């Protein structure tokens, strides 16, 4: 009985940890996507600048 | 200075293309990443069911 209780508690702890880790990794992926979006926006602005500089 | 401008704009467009390929690769990475998110979500949900 003692061993079973220990195992059950371990399982609950690990499950909660996996839930937190999944949420955190999803949030960090969202942040990376946002920063990539900003980089792409300024890169397209610079590409337009280069297109005009082709006439420069 | 003319050939300097020429080589410089050449390398400019060159690294443009290179970083562009890298961005394409990173976009494909994000896409397969979202595929991984969806597959992990569905298999996790099946496990939880």
């Amino acid at each position: 009985s003692d061993k079973l209780k220990e195992a059950e508690t371990r399982a609950e702890f690990a499950e909660r940890s996996v839930t937190k880790l999944e949420k955190s990794i999803d949030d960090l992926e969202d942040e990376l996507y946002a920063q990539k979006l900003k980089y792409k926006a300024i890169s397209e602005e610079l590409d337009h600048a280069l297109n005009d500089m082709t006439s420069i | 200075v003319e050939k300097d401008l020429n080589e410089l704009q050449t390398l400019i467009e060159a690294h443009f293309e290179n970083r562009k390929k890298e961005e394409e690769e990173l976009i494909s990475l994000k896409d397969r990443i979202e595929k991984r998110r969806a597959e992990r979500a569905e298999q996790q949900r099946i496990r939880n069911e």
